[PDB]
């Protein structure tokens, strides 16, 4: 009530002034961000991420992030951080494999050792590592795909049916 | 309909009584920029005192609709949006089209909670908008629009509802009645200058009226002074046409049609009137059914001062039948958007030929058994609508409509049998249009009517000088002969997946392949990394951001049928082919060698590739894949043609019989649509 | 070698006018706003470290 206030008083002063976020803004702040705080490991947000992050986060479809889609982005991104740091045990400044289960479960998601597996392949790097930027982008559309089936499981069977058309415009999205 | 900013009335209405009181909007601010930018900003002298209150705030009894909604509810506030006020006007002369537009069970005493909504046609959708009922006041009464009894509202939150999808209020300042009329009926606007009226005009307003179409006209303006005209009609200004009768007043039969002007006070003067005996030379009994005597800003005039008065006349029909045959059609309707962007697709008209082979083209099959002989001529009637979509939010910007216009060309006999067909620039240099729009006008639409022979033909959509960027849509109307339509062509792909075994394979690939695996033998995602950027910086076209590891791992995990990490010779021989042909294509389509896809571009490099799309979704795929300037890189487009292949890929299969559905639990279906 | 992989990728009158016009957007002077309405118009009655603050 108090803080959102104290909060929308400044997301004004770099959403430019179409009022949206861009990806090359959102890109911008994010790069920003980070080199603040060296002690997370990345190689940056290139743009192609940021991209499906505003694609993902854009929900009115106004190709940008407005107020209240910034703000849930944010948010997550902030939960996610904490989680960066409190399960990257060794202080590698990446979740390492046998790091991940633990960090994800935590963010509410829920997962067998194959899907693990997988993201590991498809996310980390060689060693099995993963950088801060890929974690991010990462659980940015696990909690997409995530709330998008939800908006599905009506009759709450955890088992949704979907056209051609439903199914691209849901996936056509990373 | 298709909800708005995609939010929804009735999870909003619920979103109340659990939440606490009155609704503000996140979407459309109550703050003073929902308002203007110049003319009415933030601080020219014009905008102080102005108040947001809601209906219960000035007033006791707050109605929504009282004594019908009707026409004189309407009347202007201190805004030139006459043009789609007084298309509101004509709107409530049908009651059951009002209906689409205005939910009439709307109150503030059932389950009310201050959100409202309202249906608009919307280039080419319905559209369902929501406001809050909020409303710019100044000292007591309202100042943008407002009823005959000032405790009715509906009329000023439908206002609301216009500017909201217009950017805001100011933006709505001046336009054409039609533009009004089909965002409320997605209908077919014909006009008639009223220095050259057909025939049987008269008979055509009566026709049009019964008919329940929309009408409304108005005295243009020439440059250089003063607004009133001596008579007492509003120069510049926008009308409604409401009421067509021919009635012998004694002496001889009398053309009179009835108007009204959306001040809602200041009726015409001199002749026929309100005021006027000559109202005593007609009969009392049709008379007392059909003239009042009060002023409302509505009256009657002869069809000839209205014909000497008035310069235009818009008129909107709810079908693409036209007024001047007298019986019904059948019709198919196309539609297909495109945009103009300077350097790339924004071409210009046919004067100017150095550009205007790098518009958008349109293939146009008018089909033999369409046919008819009808009026005279042989031939296919059809009807092409170019429309800016959009236009009035880039006022703030200070751009507003502009020049726009259509040619058809026929395709020649020998490209007939082909789906790559594109017009030459040469091509145009040697070949006359076959048909084209009447000028180019900066209206927000044009559409006219024509009859061609059956065979196909190209459309060509611009402006009339180049390098004007702007979005727009067409509606293609095609007339049809009823044993045919309700045919819906979907969404399909078309893979080429061929070419297993050694007999296909070749000994080149076969040396070559043992050549760049190397040790690990089958070829990894970083080694195919390495592979695209030697080709990236070996092909002098082909702009790349570079190909991400991210993208790489995702082709091998594509054609990774055994399993395994890496990439094989058979699975690495189909990914080559596959990254062979997504060249061709980009080659072959890329007409300016720009070594980029644009818009128009993209959607015909999916065409070649075998998937067919909706506009809906040619639209989302360039919104994701695309760079600010509306463009597509070597590796996007990879991406895209990839993420496609899979998608489709994974559908098939996945419903091997056509059932046109799927079905997914919740960890596999995270499992496709993040990964594998 | 590499080279040779990506070779394989594809070896190596008539003037007709069109004429234009201009027509008045409606409304678009004010002498055509109501006068009663006319009346009201006068009258009178550092950038991304609170960002950082989030993560330590
Ligand atoms: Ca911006
Ligand atoms: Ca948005
Ligand atoms: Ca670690
Ligand atoms: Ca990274
Ligand atoms: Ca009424
Ligand atoms: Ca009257
Ligand atoms: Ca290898
Ligand atoms: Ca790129
Ligand atoms: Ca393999
Ligand atoms: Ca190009």
């Amino acid at each position: 009530s108090e803080e959102e206030r104290q909060f929308r008083k400044l997301f004004v002063q770099l959403a430019g002034d179409d009022m949206e976020v861009s990806a090359t803004e959102l890109m911008n702040i994010l790069n920003k961000v980070v080199t603040r705080h060296p002690d997370l490991k990345t190689d940056g947000f290139g743009i192609d991420t940021c991209r499906s992050m505003v694609a993902v986060m854009d929900s009115d479809t106004t190709g940008k992030l407005g107020f209240e889609e910034f703000k849930y982005l944010w948010n997550n991104i902030k939960k996610w951080q904490g989680i960066y740091k409190r399960f990257d045990t060794d202080r590698s400044g990446t979740i390492g494999s046998n790091e991940l289960p633990g960090a994800f479960e935590a963010a509410g998601f829920h997962l067998n050792q194959h899907i693990y597996s997988m993201i590991i392949r498809r996310y980390s790097d060689e060693t099995g590592n993963m950088d801060f930027d890929n974690f991010i982008s990462c659980l940015v559309r696990l909690d997409a795909m995530f709330r998008a089936f939800r908006s599905l499981d009506k009759n709450g069977t955890g088992q949704i049916q979907v056209n051609i058309q439903e199914w691209l415009q849901l996936t056509m999205y990373s | 309909a298709i909800k708005y900013l995609n939010q929804d009335y009735e999870t909003l209405r619920n979103e109340c009584l659990e939440a606490g009181a009155l609704f503000q909007d996140p979407s459309f601010p109550a703050l003073p920029s929902s308002l203007g930018f110049k003319e009415l900003g933030p601080y020219s002298s014009k905008t102080r005192g102005i108040e947001w209150k809601r209906p219960t705030e000035i007033c006791a009894d707050p109605q929504f609709i009282i004594g019908g909604a009707t026409r004189t509810d309407i009347c202007q506030g201190a805004l030139g949006d006459s043009w789609l006020l007084a298309a509101i006007a004509s709107l409530t002369l049908n009651e059951e089209i009002l209906a689409r537009v205005v939910p009439l069970d709307q109150s503030f005493q059932e389950n009310y909670a201050g959100i409202f909504h309202f249906q608009f046609w919307q280039y080419g959708e319905w559209v369902e908008v929501v406001v809050d009922d909020r409303l710019p006041t100044k000292d007591g009464e309202l100042l943008f629009v407002h009823s005959a009894e000032g405790s009715e509202f509906w009329s000023a939150l439908l206002e609301k509802a216009y500017a909201k999808i217009n950017g805001c209020y100011e933006a709505l300042s001046g336009g054409a009645t039609t533009e009004g009329f089909e965002d409320f009926t997605g209908g077919i606007a014909e006009w008639y200058e009223l220095r050259k009226p057909p025939p049987n005009l008269f008979k055509i307003i009566q026709k049009a009226l019964e008919k329940g179409s929309l009408l409304g006209c108005s005295i243009d303006i020439t440059s250089a002074s003063e607004a009133v005209t001596y008579q007492k009609l509003v120069k510049g200004h926008a009308y409604s046409v409401t009421g067509a009768e021919e009635v012998e007043s004694s002496g001889s039969l009398q053309k009179l049609i009835r108007i009204r002007n959306p001040w809602g006070q200041v009726e015409w003067t001199g002749k026929w009137n309100d005021n006027c005996p000559s109202w005593n030379t007609v009969d009392p009994e049709v008379r007392a059914n059909l003239t009042e005597r009060q002023e409302d800003g509505e009256f009657w005039m002869s069809f000839s001062d209205f014909l000497r008065h008035y310069s235009r006349l818009e008129i909107c029909n709810l079908t693409p039948d036209t007024l001047t045959c007298d019986s019904y059609k059948k019709w198919k309707l196309t539609k297909m958007d495109g945009n103009w962007r300077r350097g790339s697709t924004a071409g210009g008209c046919r004067n100017y030929p150095n550009t205007f082979w790098m518009n958008p083209q349109y293939l146009i099959k008018l089909e033999e058994e369409d046919e008819d002989d009808e009026d005279g001529e042989r031939g296919c009637t059809f009807l092409v609508g170019l429309i800016q979509k959009h236009r009035r939010r880039q006022r703030k910007m200070g751009e507003d409509m502009h020049t726009i216009g259509f040619g058809i060309y026929e395709v020649p006999e020998e490209l007939t049998g082909q789906t790559n067909i594109h017009l030459s620039k040469n091509f145009f240099l040697t070949t006359r249009a076959r048909e084209r729009s009447d000028t180019f006008i900066n209206l927000r639409e044009v559409l006219n009517r024509f009859k061609l022979p059956p065979g196909e033909y190209v459309l060509v959509p611009s402006t009339f000088e180049p390098h004007k960027n702007g979005d727009f849509c067409i509606r293609v109307f095609s007339e049809k002969k009823a044993d045919y339509q309700t045919v819906d062509d979907e969404i399909e792909a078309n893979i080429e997946e061929i070419e297993a075994n050694e007999e296909d394979i070749g000994d080149g690939f076969r040396r070559l392949f043992a050549q760049l695996a190397g040790e690990d033998a089958e070829i990894s995602a970083f080694e195919l990394q390495t592979i695209l950027r030697r080709v990236l910086a070996k092909r002098e076209d082909i702009k790349s951001d570079g190909f991400s590891i991210e993208t790489c791992k995702i082709m091998v995990d594509m054609l990774d049928e055994d399993g395994s990490g890496k990439l094989g010779l058979k699975e690495f021989y189909i990914l080559w082919t596959k990254i062979q042909k997504y060249q061709k294509i980009y080659r072959e389509i890329d007409v300016d060698r720009s070594g980029t896809m644009n818009s128009y571009e993209m959607r015909k490099a999916l065409e070649e590739a075998g998937f067919k799309l909706p506009c809906q979704l040619h639209q989302v795929i360039v919104a994701r894949f695309a760079d600010d300037e509306l463009i597509i890189d070597f590796d996007n487009f990879v991406r895209c043609l990839v993420r496609l292949e899979i998608l489709f890929k994974i559908f098939k299969q996945l419903d091997p019989e056509n059932t046109g559905t799927i079905q997914l639990d919740l960890i596999s279906w995270l499992s496709f649509s993040v990964l594998g | 070698a590499l080279d040779d992989l990506i070779d394989t990728l594809g070896e190596c009158v008539v003037l007709d006018p069109m004429d234009s016009t201009y027509l008045e957007a409606l409304g678009i002077k004010e002498g055509t706003i109501p006068p009663e309405y006319r009346k009201l118009l006068e009258k009178n009655e550092h950038a991304i470290d609170a960002l950082s603050s989030d993560f330590t």
